């Protein structure tokens, strides 16, 4: 995906005030809840089987921060991606098999957990350029099925 | 399916929500025209700048008819026949372009409900619209 | 949703496949481990080498579950609601895999119907085959 | 998408036999009838409201013969899709606006069409590896998105 200069910077003014882990913990546990299935490739965290266990599990939270932190990384690599997510992409295609529009979904659900904690910044047009940027990471971890 | 824990969620939150329904509508399809601009194809007819007087209307449309469903969650095909016609036979909808306004609407409610819009109230609110919209996509009558 | 005449497409056409049922799902299991490799995880425990037993006696299954879908068309939420324990609570399939599914029992019909898999009758069979995902899919008891 | 030597031949033996025009004509006409919402692009065709409508349709037929020709010289040019449909995802994306998903359905159609008219050669294998160039060329038109 291109990015302006001025998507760019809607992304970066607001994630300069996002607390990543909390994000991060918020976006997988909704993953888990919303989207059940994703459930299959966490086995090993322990009970998930209600909304209540999901949202208190220590290893979605740890998990969810790491996710975070590696697309924080990603936003400082804006203009390669594809090389950016390479490692992730063949261990999440080719080892975990992970169809790809799951990766959108946790987008979405990143998008949706900065509407909850910045509502006030997360204006329609800073949302239109976090939907980019979601989209083209998904599109980069998804590269190695292509 | 929704379970009725999941139509307890909805009537619950709708009427939470209350008279901002349309306000919220609104604001969900500016976002849907904002982030997913080829949406905007829909509605060449109408001033879609943000804060317009036409899609305040619009969304007042929307919400309404989004009440209707919600107090008709155990048959939406028989409420919703005649939007079905509208979205499906008359206008020719893609999907994906549901798929963009739920999203919207999602991200909306979330900005405006804060922590009242918890993981469980959100995975059932993502089970009605996507419900809502597999018949507005339906041709049946 | 589908319409009444897509419930007498479903209808009919099952009907004439009749005792080939079985036979025809094998087949399109045996296309879906094929063609979507990544489907064969579900199965690990069974031999799902191509004409084995056991693909034989799941397919005999899956088209024992369909025909049971074909007569409950006004209701298969409650119709499929053990099958929907299974597939959605107990086993967590991606939905992705019964796209790959329903694709592969469609060419299975082409390919064995010919002329008489019609647009028509591909179109009302493509609902019905979503329709059955969708709820076994959910979670809703 | 990566196809062995072995998936290029289960291709291209079958495709010496194929009718193009007819695989096409069916392909387009099912599209269509299966996925109404598709008929939106095609509005100048005439009446589309119906199976018989869709079937009869003389531009229906001779559209769906050049989208198939299209795809006809794609498998001359297996090791380069992107490069070879770069004008045309250009037009389909950028003028025309058509969702992914909807490439994706029109080479499921084609798929469908060569059972129909094919099934003795058209064995699980050979499916597999049609699979592959239909997710590939629906994959090269879409490229303009990412
Ligand atoms: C924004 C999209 C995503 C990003 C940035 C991301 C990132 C990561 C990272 C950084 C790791 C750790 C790699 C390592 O241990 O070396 C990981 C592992 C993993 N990911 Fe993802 N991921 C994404 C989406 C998904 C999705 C959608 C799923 C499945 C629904 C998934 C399933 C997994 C699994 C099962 C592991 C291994 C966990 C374990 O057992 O330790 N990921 N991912
Ligand atoms: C939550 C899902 C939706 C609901 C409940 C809904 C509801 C409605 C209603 C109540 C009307 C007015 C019908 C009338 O005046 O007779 C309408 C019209 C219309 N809708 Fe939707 N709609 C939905 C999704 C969509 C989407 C996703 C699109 C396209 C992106 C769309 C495009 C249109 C258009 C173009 C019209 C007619 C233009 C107009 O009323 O001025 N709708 N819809
Ligand atoms: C047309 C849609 C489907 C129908 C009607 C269906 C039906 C069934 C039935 C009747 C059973 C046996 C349940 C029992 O013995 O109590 C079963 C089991 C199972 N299904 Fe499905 N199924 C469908 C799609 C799928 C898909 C797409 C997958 C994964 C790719 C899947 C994976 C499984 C597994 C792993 C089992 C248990 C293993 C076994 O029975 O040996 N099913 N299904
Ligand atoms: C296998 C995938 C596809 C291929 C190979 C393909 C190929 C083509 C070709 C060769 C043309 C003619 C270009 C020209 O006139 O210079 C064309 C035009 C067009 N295509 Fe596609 N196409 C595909 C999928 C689709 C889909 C899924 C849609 C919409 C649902 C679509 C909509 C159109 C439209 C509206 C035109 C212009 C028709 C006209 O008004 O003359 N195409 N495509």
């Amino acid at each position: 995906v291109h990015l302006t200069a001025a998507e760019k910077s809607a992304i970066l003014d607001l994630w300069g005030k996002v607390n990543v882990g909390e994000i991060g913990a918020e976006a997988l546990g909704r993953l888990l809840v919303v989207y059940p299935w994703t459930q299959r490739f966490f086995e090993k965290f322990g009970d998930l089987s209600s909304a209540s266990a999901i949202m208190s599990n220590a290893h979605v939270k740890s998990h969810g921060a790491k996710v975070l932190a590696s697309f924080s990384e990603g936003l400082k690599h804006l203009q390669d991606l594809k090389g950016t997510f390479a490692k992730l992409s063949e261990l999440h295609c080719d080892k975990l098999h992970v169809d790809p529009e799951n990766f959108r979904l946790l987008g979405n659900m990143i998008v949706i957990a900065l509407a909850h904690h910045h509502p006030s910044e997360f204006t329609p047009c800073t949302q239109a350029a976090f939907q980019k940027v979601t989209a083209g990471v998904a599109n980069a971890l998804a590269h190695k099925y292509h | 399916v929704l379970s009725a824990a999941d139509k307890n969620n909805v009537k619950t939150t709708w009427d939470k929500i209350g008279g901002h329904a349309a306000e919220y509508v609104a604001e969900g399809l500016t976002r849907m025209f904002t982030s997913f601009p080829t949406t905007k194809t829909y509605f060449h007819h109408i001033d879609v700048s943000p804060g317009s007087g036409d899609i305040k209307a619009h969304g007042k449309k929307v919400a309404d008819a989004l009440t209707t469903a919600v107090g008709h969650l155990d048959d939406l095909p028989t409420a919703l026949s005649t939007l079905s016609d509208v979205h499906a036979h008359k206008l020719r909808v893609d999907p994906v372009n549901f798929k963009f306004l739920n999203h919207c609407l999602l991200v909306t409610l979330a900005a405006h409900l804060g922590a009242d819009f918890t993981p469980s109230i959100h995975a059932s609110l993502d089970k009605f619209f996507a419900s809502v919209s597999t018949v507005l996509t339906s041709k049946y009558r």
